[PDB]
């Protein structure tokens, strides 16, 4: 459902949501959310922070 | 498991603050430097003392 935080105004679906990732392949009604990373395990600001200063 | 965060939050809160009168904001044009206005005044109908 559409239980997320929702940043537009008016636009909202208001009707029925899903993720569209394993329920079927290309079905469902689509609201898929997207990683930056896969599996996270370090944030790269501090690796971005780590060669700045030797730099 | 381990790692860690990303540097600096940027919050930025800012508020916008709006303006409270301004369908009071007349369209000034900018010449000359002194306006006025007047009215006239009362006057009282009188007597008729035809002596």
């Amino acid at each position: 459902e559409d239980i997320y935080f929702i940043v537009p105004d008016y636009l909202i679906p208001d009707d029925c949501l899903q993720i569209h990732k394993l329920y079927d392949n290309c079905m469902s009604g689509n609201f898929v959310v997207m990683q930056n990373k896969p599996i996270q395990y370090n944030s790269d600001i501090e690796i971005i922070e780590h060669y700045t200063d030797e730099l | 498991k381990y790692l860690f965060p990303k540097i600096n939050e940027t919050l930025l809160i800012d508020i916008a603050l709006g303006n409270r009168f301004n369908w009071l904001a007349k369209e000034q044009d900018f010449i000359g430097q002194y306006s006025e206005e007047y009215v006239i005044m009362d006057t009282v109908p009188i007597n008729m003392d035809l002596s």
